[PDB]
This record gives structure tokens, C-alpha cells and sequence, in this order.
């Protein structure tokens, strides 16, 4: 697995050099913002069940066809599998946000996913829409945690957004 | 690479569980230690040329025979490879300080060490001699918690060589 | 120069325990482009390990499964999973036995070791009650322990009787209670029937 | 019980390795958090009687039907079992704060929760309403990092019920 | 597994009561001394190879029989196994010192160890002597760590001593 | 889908054996039951519109709160989803009657039921109340062995929800 | 022993589930067939002495050499063993009829048959010729579904020998 | 696995409809002919060893090549494999006849068979000829009255023929 | 196939070792035996036509019935298949002599033998009688260590048939 720190080391190793002061500076800034990052990871885990539920309700209102007979979310077995998938993707995005690197998301969740979905006949664009709906809910929780000290979390929100976006682009 | 952060994520993934306060507390410990670890890493990086030169000379003093002809210490290529190897060790120590784990050292140096050393007839005792020299010089440069961090990563290497 | 008074030979302990053929158990791997001679070796090894040195008559041999193994359609790991889900396995080890006895039988057969704690019993008894037999058997075959040791081509072999990394200390005495000898078996066809060698009291 | 300390030890044991700086850094994070966690635990313990009474009343207000005859809320024995259950929740939250993990909550409450609730026809929604009531009152009692700790353990329960 | 905190909770649970202020105070004291504890665990880990080596040298000087032909540490296979066992026991003592409770040592290392040794024919009293030799080396390292703030570590040293002593008593 | 016929075939295939008299006797038992099961299935199909309407109304009578605003029973979409769900239950019961196994019910309804109901906050008790209403009305429509068949598949659902 | 009843119970136990209508339908099939199976079993039992003596003589007619000296059919012990073996076959056929499965035949005769016959040099063809003789005589004694049951168990043996 | 009843249900489910009276009628007709169907399945099982033997004798007389050295059914290991395959195909045809649907034959026996044979170098056309020889023998046994009430079994015979034909066409 | 050379290589490969003196000593045993084995193989090859003719006639003498009409011995096709089969046995015996193992016999004859013989109703006793005839004639042709080698491979076949 990789994290932001580990990624910098691997680059420096290929050059065969001691980490540069510029590289060090980036890492120092990551440590400086680490408290905010921890708060963001907390927000997703604390609201995880709500995020998935809220997304699911929106998806099935948007796409009635999936829940009708012949749809990929019919019957109960398939609906259950769909909810499981959403939870897995959210788990890996939260992991990536703690790590500060999308590698864990790519290597464990995203690799092979499009091929699997095509074989199953699952509609990838709908899966991607579900990931976007989860993103909007999740980002809201990150943006509005209760009793956290007021500050600018914009960079962390953007980073979260990219991980969601990567997942969506891979899936579709 | 094993770091505090990768290890907590790996545990969570194995259970198929969301990250909880237990994991986040561990993560907080890594980020707090980072200030001391960075200070150590900067000091080792700044004095790396001097640390390596002294370490190589110490090995030649501790084992005078190496320098004599027909011995592995003798000759420019051999001496150059010594300086390269000690430099590698220092580099992976600073990486481990910054990474917040022993993982850099584990993946680059420790894995396969014994097999490589056997085939190339490289004694663990020469490396251990050099590392111990470095540890003494670092002790002059650093104090307190920075020093403790530095000492731990040099000690890890010494135990792996031992 | 003078010898030690006690003065056992190396292997003496294994000789005394009767674990001399299994303490360092030979490992059999199915190789690519395997000869017919080579495949038969693997099958023998599987039946001995997975069915607990119980006899298998010629009527009971799977045959179709072996067809796949010979083809390369399945791996040794998949073959083992088919045998464990089969009625050959179920009849001997599952239908007459209790869960407690069934679970430890599975560890010996598939993992090659004894159960390390009562938590392993708790986990596998819980799985069965939620998801039945096949899910249970899958757990052992689809476990990091299985996958790291045997992987895909190696037939399971006896790991107990040697120190394993996450082993508890109770692990080696428990393997001794599970091992009857070369001529031992785990046979339903006895006077007492299938009883628990490793009690809860032990765990 | 999962705590930071048990989890680092378990990891080391699984790999069959000595505890290293990676583990010790994680452990330090648990011990630093401990002061805030203890403060939360003391406050939850001090107001636990009042917290339970309000939580039970909230459930009856949120679901008025329960109080009517022939319903789960009706009768002394039923109401007594309600107060008992909410008390259990509070107790295991304070234990989790002190333990430095969710392990106490996991082993006592979360394991078997769904099966028990099904058989006894106990709605997850009643508990969730009570926990949310507590969360609001705790917010009044605690601030800053104590508050953060408290909220995390209450949230864990809410998600497990959900 | 169990640790000192976990042990207190389990007791209070059986009473079915909130942890008492006195019990809380005990736990606070453990947190207060936690830096010293971390340093002690570090000392064992940092010197682990030396601890085992120094013990082994002393053991084989004390008991020449083990290394003579027919001895339990003869030949190389057995000698290797002996050194492995010493390292395992040291590992578990270090685990217990971080936990602050002997349970991990008792549950995983100590239970069935004596039975194993008796079946093998390994001399338990010699194993116990090895654990005592390791103890003396280890305690020295804990008592004299390098660059650490000067303080009284005596209570932690005594705790380490007890864990070694438990192991010895079980094995013998 | 599990039916008598698929189960006997699957057993034979697992043993790698031709079908023998043991299997064929089981198969004969399915074909004898079939006449009663078909009669049940026709009655449930013929009265399915009325059965669903009454079942939904019974749920609203048993739990008056649902109909009130801000509740799951309130509003056209919610009420439509109720009628749809009860219709699904009836449809899979008639399929199971004709198939000669519980397999249709197991694959379409029972698998995943708990997870789906949790996420969408659907109470098992609503479904159970509707199925029990149906069971009473079916009892009027059918008698003897048809009635026995019907009751078994309705009871299977009730127990799965319970 | 494999019977319809044991097989359904075994399946349910493997799934860890209570017996459903699928299993009970199979069970009903066994109990209905039982009347025909019992009729067969009684008839085979009543004519068993005559069936066996004719069967043995048929083998001697089909293979005249056996009776000649130096051959397996020659001598009283050898001839007695023949009658014993055919009697065993009839006994296990009637047991299978009554049990409602091939399990009695499978456990007593089929398992180990090939190995035993090889070691003792007993030809499967002799047994098959005897069973075919029996089948002809039974056909005279029984009709319809009794006859069908009888023929199936005799055929199972013939195929196992083949 | 699937059977004729189960197949009708699956179709109705995709329409999301209660089974139609016409669909019900077809299924009722299957129940009406079920005794005859059971008799046919019994005939194959009861004569299984004879069916395979008779086919095998005819195949090897027709195609001397297979049994000569260099032939695919030489030596005994290959000949044994050939006889095993014949038995497997017959087993699956009998399964299909009880089910009333060819799926079990298609999903397990037939899928990938041609590819396997081509890789082995087994001649697929000969395998197909073996399945046709088995068909003629098997059909005879179902056709024989055998102390069974005499009736018209022609539809069942035709259905059996199709299952044999599917197998042959897949392999060929 | 199984030969001394393949078996030593297989053992080494299983342990993942280079071949040691242990293996090479075994190999030397095979190469020394080769002179006797070759002499046997040449003698069996020279008399193979006569050996087969006599062997087939012996079978007809030992079991006179086979020659009678409606029996396996009767007819040109049947008699030709007999001579073919016995010739195969000789060919695989000479191959085994040259190979230095039973592997040629094992792969060509022994594997699948029982199933083939069952299906085609070929008695092991006919083959055994032919092999024993050959063994007697070989004894006249060969002496000493050649004879020992020959006898072992003929005996291997006889035991496999038995
Ligand atoms: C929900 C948003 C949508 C949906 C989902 C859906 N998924 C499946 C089946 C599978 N999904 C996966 C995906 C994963 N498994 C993993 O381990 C990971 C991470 C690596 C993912 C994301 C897999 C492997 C399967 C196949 C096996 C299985 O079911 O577990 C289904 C079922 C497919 C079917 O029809 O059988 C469904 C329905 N489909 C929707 O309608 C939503 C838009
Ligand atoms: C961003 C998502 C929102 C936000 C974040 C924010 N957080 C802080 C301060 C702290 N965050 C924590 C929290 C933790 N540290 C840990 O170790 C853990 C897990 C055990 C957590 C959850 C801490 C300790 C602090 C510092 C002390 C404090 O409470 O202030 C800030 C303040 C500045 C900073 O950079 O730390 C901010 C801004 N605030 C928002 O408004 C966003 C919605
Ligand atoms: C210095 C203490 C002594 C010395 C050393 C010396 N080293 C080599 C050769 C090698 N050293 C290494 C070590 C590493 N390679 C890596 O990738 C890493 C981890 C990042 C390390 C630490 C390796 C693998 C080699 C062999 C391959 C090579 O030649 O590059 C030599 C030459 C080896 C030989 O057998 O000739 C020497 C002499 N030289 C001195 O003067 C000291 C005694
Ligand atoms: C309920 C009326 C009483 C009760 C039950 C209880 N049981 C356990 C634990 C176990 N029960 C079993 C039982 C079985 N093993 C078998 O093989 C079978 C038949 C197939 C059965 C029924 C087992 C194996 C266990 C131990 C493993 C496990 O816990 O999963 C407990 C838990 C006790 C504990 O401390 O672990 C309990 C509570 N206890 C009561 O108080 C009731 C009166
Ligand atoms: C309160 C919100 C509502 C209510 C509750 C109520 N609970 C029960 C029964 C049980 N409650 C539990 C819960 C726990 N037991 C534990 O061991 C733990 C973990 C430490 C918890 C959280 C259990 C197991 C039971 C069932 C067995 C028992 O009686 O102990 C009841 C009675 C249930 C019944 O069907 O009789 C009630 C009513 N009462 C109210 O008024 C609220 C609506
Ligand atoms: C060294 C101080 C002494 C010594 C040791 C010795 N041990 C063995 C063999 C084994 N040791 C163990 C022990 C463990 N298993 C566990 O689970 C634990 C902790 C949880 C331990 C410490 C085991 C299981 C074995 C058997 C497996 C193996 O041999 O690898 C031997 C070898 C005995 C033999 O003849 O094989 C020896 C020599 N012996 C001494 O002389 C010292 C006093
Ligand atoms: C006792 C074994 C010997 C000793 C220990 C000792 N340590 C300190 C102080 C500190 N110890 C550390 C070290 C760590 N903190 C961590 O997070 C880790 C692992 C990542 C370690 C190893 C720290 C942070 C401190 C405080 C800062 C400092 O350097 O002082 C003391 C002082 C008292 C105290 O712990 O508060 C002592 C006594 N020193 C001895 O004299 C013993 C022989
Ligand atoms: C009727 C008793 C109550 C009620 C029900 C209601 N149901 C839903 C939503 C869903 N119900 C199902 C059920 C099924 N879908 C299937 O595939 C099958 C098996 C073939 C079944 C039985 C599903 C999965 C959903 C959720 C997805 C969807 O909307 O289609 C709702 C809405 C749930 C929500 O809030 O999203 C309702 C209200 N309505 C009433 O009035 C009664 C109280
Ligand atoms: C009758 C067709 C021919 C014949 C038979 C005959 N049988 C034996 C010997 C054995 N027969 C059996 C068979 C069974 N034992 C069982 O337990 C069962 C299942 C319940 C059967 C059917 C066995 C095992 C033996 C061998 C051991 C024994 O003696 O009991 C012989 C004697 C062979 C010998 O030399 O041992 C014979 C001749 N007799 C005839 O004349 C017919 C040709
Ligand atoms: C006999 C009519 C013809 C014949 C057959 C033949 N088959 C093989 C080898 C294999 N055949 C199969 C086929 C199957 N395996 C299955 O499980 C199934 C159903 C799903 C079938 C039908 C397989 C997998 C093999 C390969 C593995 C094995 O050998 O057992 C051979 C052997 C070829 C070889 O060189 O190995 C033969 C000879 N060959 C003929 O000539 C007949 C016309
Ligand atoms: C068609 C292949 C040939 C044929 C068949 C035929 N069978 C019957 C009648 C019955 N057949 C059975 C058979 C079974 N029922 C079972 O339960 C089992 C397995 C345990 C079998 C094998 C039964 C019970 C009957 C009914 C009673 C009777 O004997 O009549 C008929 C008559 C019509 C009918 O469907 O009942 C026929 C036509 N007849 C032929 O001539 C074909 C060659
Ligand atoms: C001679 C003692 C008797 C006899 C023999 C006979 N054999 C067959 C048929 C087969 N023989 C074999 C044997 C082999 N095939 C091989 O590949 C090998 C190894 C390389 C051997 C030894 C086989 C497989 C057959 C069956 C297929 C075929 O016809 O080739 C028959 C005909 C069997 C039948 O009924 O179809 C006969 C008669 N003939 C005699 O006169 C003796 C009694």
C-alpha cells in the first residue's frame, strides 16, 4: 500500500537521492494540516450509513428502471449487492483520504471493476451516478461537522472530491 | 511500505471495516512524532557526507586487514562500494524517519539482506561497525526526542544485521 | 569429547512421539505438464490428508473431479474444496459428529494444525448457523493461512508439530491429541463414533 | 477488546516480530488522547442518571403509540427495561472512552445486536432516537476534544443500530 | 487480548457499574507513566539480538551438557530451535510490558509450553534458566537507556521482572 | 431455484451418479402434490387484486400512525410501493406453488431481505401483518390439501420475516 | 443408509435449516411408493428359497465348466458359497425395497465389491447371470408398480456388477 | 439449476406478471405426462452400462484408427478416459430428461468441451459419433415396453433425441 | 515415465536441491544393470513372434470353452485381437527393460487396465495364463541376471492383472 509520505520516498529512491528540501516542505505541510484531515475522515465514518442510504434513495428515484423487474437492482438479492458495493467504494475513498494518496483506492477497489460490471451486465454509468450522489452527501458532512473548530477545509474537500471522481471515472 | 497509516488502513481492510477512533488515535500519534522525526532526518541529511566518510574510515580502523592487498577493503572499486553502501543505509534511515515507519528500511534493505551478504561475502560486522560510528556522531548532533527517533532506526538496522 | 549424560539423538523426540513422518511433513506440489505418475501422487496425498487416512473404496473415487485436475481446469486448491464439500467428506466428518468435533477436524484436514483458541470455534460455529456448510468449508480454503502456506498447487500438509508464526502454546499438545499415528484415522466407523478430542475445557 | 494497544500487539504477534517504532508511535497516540477521553468519560458518568431519564422520555415523545396499552412502551416492566437498556449504552460508551477503542462497545453491544432485537421485537429506531437525545445534551456538557471523543462513540452506536 | 485498561472495564462490567473514581485514578497513573513504559519497551526491542546472544553464551557456559553430543542443544538443528524459543519468549514479555498485563504472555506463550517441553523431552529447568539469564540482560538495558531523561524507572523494572518470573515459573 | 426436481438432480451430479429409485421416488412426490399446489396457485392468482388491497388496508389499520403525515404510510408514492411489495409476495408464493419448491421465494424475496429492509427502514412487522391477513382470506377460499400448500408458503415468508 | 427420508434431513442439516415443503413433498413420495415396495418385498421373501436355488442352477447352466473338477463351481463348499451369496443379494434387495432407498444395497454390497471380487477371483458375470434369472421369475410373481420397484433394485445391482 | 417449471417462472418474473392460464396449462400437461417421463428416465439408468458398452463396441469397430497405436483411444489410459466421457455425457442427458430442460446438459457437460477436445487432440467428430451411437441404443430401451403399461411415448422419445443431438452438435 | 533417472531427479526437485552423491550413486546402479537388461530385451525381441503364438495357444488350452462358438475366443477377429494384446505386453516389457523402470509398463498397460477390462469383459486370468507361459519359455532362453530382469517385468504385469 502507499501513503503520501511513502510516495515521496519512492520517487526520491528512484533518483537515488536524499529527499530534497522542497519535497520535505510538502510533507511538513501535510503534517500541519493533519488534524483537519483526521476530522474529515471522521465525518465520513460517523455518517457512513446515512451517506449510503441518502444516495440510494436518490438513485432509485432518478432511475425507476433499476428497481422494476428486469432492472439490475431487482430483486432483493441484487438490491442488497448494490448497497454492498456502495459501502465498499465509500470505505476505500475514506481510506484514501487518510492516506493522502489514491493508490489504495485504485489497487484494491477500482482495479478490474469495469470489467466485472460489464460481465455481470451491471450498468456502469448508474454505478458512477451512485458514486457522485454519495460524494455530494459525504462532502456535506465534511463541510459541516458539529463542534469542530471553524477553519478552511477547502483543500481537504477538494482532495476528497478527486478520490470520488477517480472512482467514478474508473467505474464508467 | 509499513507506516503507521498504512498499517491501520490494512487492519481495517482485513476486517472490511470503516476506520474508527481506534485507528485515528494511532494516526494522531504518527503525526505528532513527525516533528521530532523531521528534525532528525534534516540533521542526518545535512551531515550525511561527513557521517559516511567517518563510518568508512572507522571500519578500516576496526578491521585493519581489510585495507591490506588481496582483501575486500583494498582498491578503489572496493572502497567506493563501501561508501555507496553506507550511504544507502543513511538514506533509508532518513526515509524511515520521514515515512513514520520502519517500512522503507524493511523493503529496501532488510528483505533479502542475508542471502545477498552471503553471496557477495559481505560481513554484517563491517556494516554494524559503521552504523555504531554513525550513532555516536548523531548523538553529538541531536538531543531529546529527535535523538531517540534517530537511534531507533539505526538500532533496527543493527539488529537486522545481527 | 565426553557425551551428554541424557544423550538422546536428534529425531529421538519425533521417534518417541510417533510424529517422525509428519513433524517435517513432505510437501507435494502439482507441477505444470505433470505426468500421469505425478498426478496420481497428488491424488493419494489429497485423500490421505483431507479424509484423515480413512479408506476410500473404488466406488467412492470422484473421477470427474480428477478429470479436471488432469486437464488443468482446476487447481489443487479447487480440488480440495470439491472434496471437502462432497458427501465423502460430509458422511465421515460431518453427519455423525458435533460442530465442535467437525471444526477441529476441518483444521486438521485443511489447515494442518489444531484450533488455537475457543474463538476459532466461536467463529466457525457462527458461520455455519448463519450460512450453512458450504460457506464454512470455504472459509478455511479461502483464508490467508491457507493461501500463504499451500497457495494453489501445494496439497495441504501437517503444519502442527512445528512452530508456526501465530501459533498459541497449546497448539502442539493439541496436535498430539489429534494424531493417532500413521495407522490412526479419523473414522466414523468406530464403537464410540465421532467424539471431541479437543474439549472446550482444553480451549 | 479492540484498543489501540491490543491492535498493535496483535499485528506484531501475527508477523511474529518485536514491537518497533511504528507500533510505539501508534501507542503514543492512544496515551495522548487519553486525557480528553477521560474527561469525556467523567462527564458522561456524572450526568448518566439524567441522561437516561431524558433519553427514555424522548423515545416516548417521538413514538407516542408505544405508551398506549398493548404496546411495547406500556407498563412498568417495559419502561424499566427501557431505562436499563439506555443505561447499558451509556456505560459501554464510557468504557470505550477509557479503553481507547470501540472494543468494549463492539463486544458487549454490537455483537449479536440484530438477532437479539429481531427476536424481542425491539426497534433500532427507538435506541437511535435516545442516543441522538444524549448527543445533544452531551454537546451542552462538553467542549472541544472531550466533545469530539464523546460524539465519536455515540456515532458508532448510531451507525451500528442503523 | 487484555491490557490494563481493558481489565478494569471487564471487572466493572461484572459489577454492572460505571468505573469508579478510584479505578479511574489508577488508570490515569498508568497514562502518566506511559512515556517511561514506552522507553522500556524500546530498550528491549533495540537490544533484542544482544539480549538473546548474551543469555545463550551464559547458558551454554553454565550447562556444557546441552552443547555436547546427545545434548538437547546439539546438533545445529536443535541449537537453532533453542535460540528461536528464547526469542519467542522475549517477544511476549515485551508485548506484556506494553500492555501492562501478563495475559498475552499467559494465554499465547505460557499455556501448554510446559506440556510441549515434557513431550519433546526438553529439560524445562534449563529453559527456565535461560529465561532468567535473559531477564538480567534485558533489565540492564532498561535500567541504562542512552540519551533518555534521568528518572526513577524502578516500578517499571519490577513489572518487567515479574513477567520474566511468571514465564520461568510456568515453564519449570 | 430449489425445487424437488432440481435438488435430486443436483445430489446425483455431486456424487457423479446416475439417478436411482431413491431420487425418482422423491420426484414422484412432487408430481403428486402438484395437483393441489396448482389449485392453490390458481386461487391466489384469481383473488390477487383483492388480496393485496385488503392486506394493505390491514397494515394501515394495525398501525394507524403510518398513515399520519411524515410517516412511511403517508403519500401516494409510499402507498403505491406498499401495494407493489405485497403483490411481489403473492407473485412469488404462486411461483413457489407451481415450481414445487420454496426456491422462487428464496431467491427473489428471502435472499438479501434483511439488508434491504434495514437500509430502506422497512419494518418486518408490516409485511407479517399483511401476510397473516392473506392467510385468513385464503383459508376461506381454499380447503384441504390446497389450503395446506398455500399455508406452508405463506408461513415460510412469515418465519423469514420473523 | 441413503433413503429418501435420510437424504432430505441431511440436506436440511447441511444448510442448517428447518425442513421445508420441498423436503416434505419428497418425503410424501417415499411413503406413497411404500405400499408397492412392501408388496414386492413380501413376494421376494416368500419365494426366496426357490429363487436362490434356480439362480444358482442357471449360473451352472450358463457356465458348465464351473461344475467340472478343478473349477470354482466344483465341491460342496464352493456350491454352498454360491447359494449364500445369492441369498445375500436377495436379502439386501428386499431391505432396499422396505427402506425406500438403494442405501442398504450400497453400503452392504456395492462398496468394496470390485476389490473383493478381484482378490477372490469371483467373476461379476456369474452374479449378473443369477440376478437376470431372478428378474425373470419375479416378473411372473409381481405386476405393475410392485414389479417396477423390484426390477429397479435388481437392475441397480446388475449395473454395479457391470 | 433449472427445470421446465422453473424456466416458466423466470420468464413470468421478467414480465413481472402472475403466470398466465396458458402458461399454467402447459405446466399441467407436464404433470400429466410425468409418470411416462419417470419411466423413460428409469430406462436409461437401468440400462446405462449396456448402453455405453454397446456404443463403445460399435465405435471401435467402425473406427479402427482410435484403437491402433497412435490412435486417440490407445493405450489403456486413453481408452479408459474415452469410456468415462461416454458415461458422463449419458448421465447429463438423463438429468436433462428428468428436468425437461437442456440447461443442466449445456451448463455443466457441454460448456468448453469442444475446446478441451481440440487442445487434447481428441477427434471431436468421433466423440460426436459416440454420442449418436449411444442415442440409438438408449432410445430403444425407452421404447421397449419392459413390463410397463403400454402407451404412446413418442414425445418423450423426441425430447430425448434432441438432448442427444444438442450434445453431439456442441462437441462436433 | 518412472525410471531410476527420472525418480532421482524428481526427488531432488521436490526438495529443491541440486543432485548429490546420493542420487548419482542410484543412477550408477541403473547404468550397471543396463547390460543385463539389454541382453534380456534383445532375446525377448528375437523370440517375440514365437512367444506370442505359444501364449495364445496356451490360453485356448487352459480355457477350452473360449474357442467354442458364441465365446470370446471364437472367430478370426477375436483371435487376432488376442495376438495383438499379448504382443503389446511383450513390447512394453522390452521397453521397460531398456528404460530401467516399470514406467513404460505402468503408463501403457497398467493405468486404466481394470476399467477397460470390465467394459470389454476381458478376463485378467487369460492374460495371466499367457504371461506365465512366456515366463517359462523365457527361462529356457535367458540365464542369470538377464533372466532375473526379464522375470521381474513379467511378474510385475502378472501382479497388476492379479
Ligand atoms: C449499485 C450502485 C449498482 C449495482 C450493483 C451490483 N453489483 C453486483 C455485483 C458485484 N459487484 C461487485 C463489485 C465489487 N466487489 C468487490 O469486492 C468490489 C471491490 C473490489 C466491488 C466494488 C462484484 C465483485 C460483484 C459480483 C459478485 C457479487 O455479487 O458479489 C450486482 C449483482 C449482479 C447480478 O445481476 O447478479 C449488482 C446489482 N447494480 C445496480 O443496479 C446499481 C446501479
Ligand atoms: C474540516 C473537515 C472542518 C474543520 C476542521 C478542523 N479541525 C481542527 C482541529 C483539530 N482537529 C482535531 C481532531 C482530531 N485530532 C485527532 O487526533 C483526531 C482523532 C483522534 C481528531 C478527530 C484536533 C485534535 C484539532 C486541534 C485542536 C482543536 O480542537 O482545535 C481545526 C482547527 C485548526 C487545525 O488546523 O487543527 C479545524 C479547522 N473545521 C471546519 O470548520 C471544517 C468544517
Ligand atoms: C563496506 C562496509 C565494505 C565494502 C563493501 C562492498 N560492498 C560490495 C557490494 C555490494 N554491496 C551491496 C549492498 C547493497 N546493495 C543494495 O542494493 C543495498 C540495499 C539498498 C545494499 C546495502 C551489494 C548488493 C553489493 C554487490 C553488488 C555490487 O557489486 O554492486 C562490494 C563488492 C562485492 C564483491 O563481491 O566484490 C564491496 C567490497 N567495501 C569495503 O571497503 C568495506 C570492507
Ligand atoms: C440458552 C437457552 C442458554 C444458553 C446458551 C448458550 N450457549 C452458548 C455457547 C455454545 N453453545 C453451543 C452449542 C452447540 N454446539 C453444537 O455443536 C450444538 C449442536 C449442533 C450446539 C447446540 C456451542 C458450541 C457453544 C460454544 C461456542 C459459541 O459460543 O459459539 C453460550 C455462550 C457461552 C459463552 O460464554 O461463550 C450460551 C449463552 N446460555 C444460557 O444462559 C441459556 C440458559
Ligand atoms: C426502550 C428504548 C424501549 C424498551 C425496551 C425493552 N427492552 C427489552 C428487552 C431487552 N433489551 C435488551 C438489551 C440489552 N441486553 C443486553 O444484554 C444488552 C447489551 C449489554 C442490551 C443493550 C435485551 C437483550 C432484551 C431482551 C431480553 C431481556 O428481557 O433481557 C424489552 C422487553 C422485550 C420483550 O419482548 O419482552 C423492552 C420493552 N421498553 C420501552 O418502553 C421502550 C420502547
Ligand atoms: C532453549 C533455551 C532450550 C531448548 C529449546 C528447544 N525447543 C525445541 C522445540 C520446540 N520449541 C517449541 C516451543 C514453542 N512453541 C510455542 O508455541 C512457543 C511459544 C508460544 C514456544 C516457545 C515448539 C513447539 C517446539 C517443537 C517444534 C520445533 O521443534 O520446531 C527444541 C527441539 C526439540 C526437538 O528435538 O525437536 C529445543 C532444543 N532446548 C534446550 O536445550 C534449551 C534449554
Ligand atoms: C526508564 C525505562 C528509563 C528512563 C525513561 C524516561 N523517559 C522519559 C521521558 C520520555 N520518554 C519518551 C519517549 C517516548 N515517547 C514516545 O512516544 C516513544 C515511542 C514513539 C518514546 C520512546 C518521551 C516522549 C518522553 C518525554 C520527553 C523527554 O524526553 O523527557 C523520562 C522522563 C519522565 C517522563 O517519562 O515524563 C524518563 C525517566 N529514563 C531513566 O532514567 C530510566 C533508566
Ligand atoms: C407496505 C407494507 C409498506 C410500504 C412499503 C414500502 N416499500 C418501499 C420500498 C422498497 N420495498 C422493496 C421491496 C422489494 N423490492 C424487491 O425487489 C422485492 C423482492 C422481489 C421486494 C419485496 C424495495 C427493495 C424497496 C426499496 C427500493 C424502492 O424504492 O424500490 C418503500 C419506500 C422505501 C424508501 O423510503 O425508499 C415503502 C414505503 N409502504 C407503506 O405504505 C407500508 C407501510
Ligand atoms: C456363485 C454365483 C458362484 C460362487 C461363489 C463363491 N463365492 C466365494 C467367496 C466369497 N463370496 C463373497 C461374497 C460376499 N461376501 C459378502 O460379505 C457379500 C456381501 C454381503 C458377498 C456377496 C466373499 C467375500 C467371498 C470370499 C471370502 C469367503 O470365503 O467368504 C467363493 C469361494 C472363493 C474362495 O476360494 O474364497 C465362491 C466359489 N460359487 C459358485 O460355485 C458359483 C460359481
Ligand atoms: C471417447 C468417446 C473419445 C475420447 C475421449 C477422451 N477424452 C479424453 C480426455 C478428457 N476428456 C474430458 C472430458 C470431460 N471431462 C469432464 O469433466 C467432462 C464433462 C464436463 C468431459 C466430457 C477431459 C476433461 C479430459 C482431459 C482430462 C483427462 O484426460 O481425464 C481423452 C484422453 C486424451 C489425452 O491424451 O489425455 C480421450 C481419449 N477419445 C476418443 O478417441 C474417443 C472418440
Ligand atoms: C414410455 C417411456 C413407455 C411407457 C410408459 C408408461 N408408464 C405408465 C405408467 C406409469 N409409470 C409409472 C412409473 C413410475 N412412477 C414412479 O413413481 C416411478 C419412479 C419411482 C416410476 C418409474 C407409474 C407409477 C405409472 C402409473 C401406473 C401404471 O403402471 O399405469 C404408462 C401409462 C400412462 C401413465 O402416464 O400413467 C405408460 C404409457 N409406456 C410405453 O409403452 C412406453 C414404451
Ligand atoms: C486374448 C488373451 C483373448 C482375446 C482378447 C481380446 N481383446 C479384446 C479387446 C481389447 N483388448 C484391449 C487391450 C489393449 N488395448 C490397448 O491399448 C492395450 C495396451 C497398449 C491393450 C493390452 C482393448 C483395450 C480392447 C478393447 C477395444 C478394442 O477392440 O481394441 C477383444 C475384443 C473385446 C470385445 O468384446 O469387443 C478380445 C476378444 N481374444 C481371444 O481370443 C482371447 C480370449
Amino acid at each position: 500500500m502507499q501513503d503520501a509520505f511513502t510516495k515521496a520516498i519512492v520517487a526520491a529512491d528512484l533518483r537515488g537521492s536524499f529527499l530534497s528540501e522542497q519535497e520535505l516542505n510538502q510533507l511538513t505541510n501535510l503534517v500541519k494540516e493533519s488534524n483537519k484531515r483526521l476530522d474529515a475522515v471522521n465525518a465520513i465514518t460517523g455518517n457512513a450509513a446515512e451517506i449510503i442510504s441518502d444516495a440510494a434513495h436518490k438513485l432509485f428515484a432518478e432511475q425507476t428502471d433499476l428497481i422494476r423487474p428486469g432492472g439490475n437492482a431487482y430483486p432483493n438479492r441484487r438490491m442488497a449487492a448494490c448497497l454492498r458495493d456502495m459501502e465498499i467504494i465509500l470505505r476505500y475513498v475514506s481510506y484514501a483520504l487518510l492516506a493522502g494518496d489514491a493508490s489504495v483506492l485504485e489497487d484494491r477497489c477500482l482495479n478490474g471493476l469495469k470489467e466485472t460490471y460489464v460481465a455481470l451486465g451491471t450498468p456502469t454509468r448508474s454505478v458512477a451516478r451512485a458514486v457522485q450522489l454519495m460524494k455530494e452527501t459525504a462532502i456535506g458532512y465534511v463541510n459541516s461537522p458539529s463542534g469542530v473548530t471553524r477553519g478552511d477545509c477547502s483543500a481537504l474537500v477538494n482532495e476528497a472530491a478527486t478520490y470520488f471522481d477517480k472512482a467514478a471515472a474508473s467505474i464508467a | 511500505m509499513k507506516t503507521v497509516i498504512t498499517e491501520v488502513i490494512a487492519s481495517a481492510d482485513s476486517q472490511g471495516r470503516f476506520l474508527n477512533n481506534t485507528e485515528l488515535q494511532a494516526a494522531n500519534g504518527r503525526f505528532q512524532r513527525a516533528t521530532a522525526s523531521m528534525e532528525a532526518a534534516r540533521a542526518l541529511t545535512s551531515n550525511a557526507d561527513s557521517l559516511v566518510k567517518g563510518a568508512v574510515q572507522e571500519v578500516y580502523n576496526k578491521f585493519p586487514y581489510l585495507t591490506q592487498p588481496g582483501q575486500m577493503g583494498y582498491g578503489d572499486t572496493n572502497q567506493a562500494k563501501c561508501a555507496r553502501d553506507i550511504s544507502h543505509y543513511l538514506r533509508f534511515i532518513t526515509y524511515s524517519l520521514v515515512a513514520g515507519g520502519t517500512g522503507p528500511l524493511d523493503d529496501y534493505i532488510v528483505a533479502g539482506l542475508r542471502e545477498v551478504n552471503r553471496t557477495f561475502n559481505l560481513s554484517p560486522s563491517w556494516y554494524i561497525e559503521a552504523l555504531k560510528h554513525i550513532k555516536g556522531k548523531v548523538g553529538s548532533q541531536l538531543s531529546g526526542q529527535p535523538l531517540t527517533e534517530a537511534n531507533a532506526y539505526i538500532d533496527y538496522c543493527i539488529n537486522a544485521l545481527s | 569429547l565426553r557425551p551428554a549424560v541424557g544423550g538422546t539423538a536428534e529425531a529421538a523426540a519425533q521417534k518417541q512421539l510417533g510424529i517422525t513422518a509428519v513433524a517435517p511433513a513432505s510437501v507435494v506440489e502439482l507441477r505444470p505438464n505433470a505426468s500421469e505418475e505425478d498426478l496420481q501422487g497428488v491424488l493419494r496425498a489429497v485423500y490421505r490428508q483431507v479424509l484423515g487416512n480413512t479408506y476410500v473404496m473404488e466406488s467412492e473415487r470422484p473421477t470427474q473431479a480428477e478429470s479436471l485436475l488432469r486437464n488443468g481446469s482446476i487447481s489443487v486448491r479447487e480440488f480440495v474444496r470439491r472434496i471437502a464439500k462432497s458427501d465423502l467428506y460430509k458422511e465421515r466428518f460431518f453427519n455423525k459428529a458435533s460442530n465442535n468435533r467437525f471444526i477441529e477436524l476441518n483444521f486438521k484436514h485443511l489447515l494442518g494444525r489444531a484450533p488455537y483458541n475457543h474463538g476459532e470455534i466461536q467463529e466457525h460455529f457462527g458461520l455455519y448457523h448463519k450460512a450453512g456448510y458450504d460457506v464454512e468449508i470455504d472459509s478455511y480454503i479461502d483464508s490467508d493461512e491457507y493461501i500463504e502456506t499451500f497457495g494453489e498447487n501445494i496439497v495441504p500438509y501437517f503444519r502442527g508439530f512445528k512452530y508456526q508464526t501465530n501459533q498459541s502454546a497449546g497448539g502442539f499438545p493439541r496436535m498430539v491429541k489429534l494424531w493417532g499415528g500413521d495407522a490412526g484415522s479419523d473414522t466414523d466407523r468406530g464403537k464410540n463414533g465421532q467424539r471431541t478430542l479437543v474439549t472446550t475445557k482444553d480451549l
